[PDB]
């Protein structure tokens, strides 16, 4: 849809979409980005995460709502029928972003810090994907997000240092997907008591800016462990 | 349980 | 879009997009609703204008962070055509609107409150057109918006007494037309004080509901004129 | 100045 747009204006429209919070023509800019074939740079790919968080947020936010309605009446087809049409625009939404990390982000990241944030997006958005299966597919959708993070962990515990926000947030959701959806809340807790006591060693080793980035996401981890303890 | 919020940036 | 679904089940979608917060569904269901060709209710009346009022208002703030942006630029093309593009589709829909009231919303209203109800929503899109408006019709839209609030006005306080909800909503969006479009500041503090005495010496006929209703518009007058003096 | 908000009903 993007195609007759130079690049550049297409990251400047969704630098300016994100201050005018319209997140789907975010999105659709950063779309087209990523296919002009091009690796995307840190900041790229930070646009590209918040466009589609912010609309599958919006989506599964919706889901929620239209599924708790929908669980209250079985206790006409409406309901049930406007809670699918919701739930297919989330999975499409999941599946787009999916395509663009396998063709072709994922394959052309060589750096850790790339690698590890795209294969991060993938577990999230198979998590996302998850939280709506039921058939026949839940279980693969389940090791499919399961899989895609354990690499990217692999990745950061070889490559990143115990403070790299990547590292903590992608053991944050980890820790979150263990919770919600793996049915494994021991693994939760044990990942994020880890990852928290290691960060702390590490953090006499930062700057006063980095400390902040690092302790900010830190201390999500520590409100996990509080709802979880 | 809250994961990275990653909406604003 | 909507013409097979029944009526009813537009109306009930309507409801839940409504508490999902997906307004732009709601105005597509209460779109296809108003295309059955069928009277609305009071409460559909209000499904109507709540969902486009949401969608509508979430345009006009890209809108204004868009135009700031671009103005602080003239003191690339991309913030003048992004803002373009928002203001395009905000002008759609507020076409789209007011089609639905001329087409035949309006001409089959009889009775003052729907009568009341659909005249003040034109004045308001015509108001929001009149918003983004710079060429050779920013004249001939403020004059739309003038006479469907004064034809309100007329049968407003012809028919409806000085506490009543759409009468008073209807003053304060007029005042703020005055006060915002047409450069009539004066006007503008004159209707709403007039509107805010003449409903509190009709307080004392009104139920312990109906006072929680009125007062909490007459509060909305107050904060104007606390705002304009 | 506010309109009004009419964003919830
Ligand atoms: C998934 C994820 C993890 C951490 C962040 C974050 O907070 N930052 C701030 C500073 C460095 C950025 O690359 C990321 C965002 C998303
Ligand atoms: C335009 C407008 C004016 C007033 C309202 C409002 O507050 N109510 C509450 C109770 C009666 C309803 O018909 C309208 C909404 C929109
Ligand atoms: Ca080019
Ligand atoms: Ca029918
Ligand atoms: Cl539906
Ligand atoms: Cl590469
Ligand atoms: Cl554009
Ligand atoms: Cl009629």
């Amino acid at each position: 849809a993007m195609g007759s747009m130079e690049r550049a204006s297409l990251i400047q429209k969704a630098k300016l979409a994100e201050q005018a919070e319209r997140y789907e023509d975010m999105a659709a800019f950063m779309k087209g980005a990523v296919e002009k074939g091009e690796e995307l740079s840190c900041e790229e790919r930070n646009l590209l995460s918040v466009a589609y968080k912010n609309v599958v947020g919006g989506q599964r936010a919706a889901w929620r709502v239209l599924s708790s309605i929908e669980q209250k009446s079985n206790e006409g087809p409406e309901v049930r029928e406007y809670r699918e049409k919701v739930e297919t625009e989330l999975q499409g939404v999941c599946d787009t972003v999916l395509g663009l990390l396998d063709s072709h982000l994922i394959k052309e990241a060589g750096d850790a810090e790339s690698r590890v944030f795209y294969l991060k997006m993938k577990g999230d958005y198979y998590r996302y994907l998850a939280e709506v299966a039921t058939g026949d597919d839940k279980k693969r959708i389940i090791d499919s997000a399961r899989s895609a993070y354990q690499e990217a962990m692999d990745i950061s515990k070889k490559e990143m240092p115990p403070t790299n926000p990547i590292r903590l947030g992608l053991a944050l959701n980890f820790s979150v997907f263990h919770y919600e959806i793996a049915n494994s809340p021991e693994e939760a807790i044990s990942l994020a008591k880890t990852t928290f006591d290691e960060a702390m060693a590490d953090l006499h080793t930062l700057s006063e800016d980095s400390y902040k980035d690092s302790t900010l996401i830190m201390q999500l981890l520590r409100d996990n462990l509080t709802l979880w303890t | 349980a809250g994961s990275i919020p990653g909406r604003r940036s």
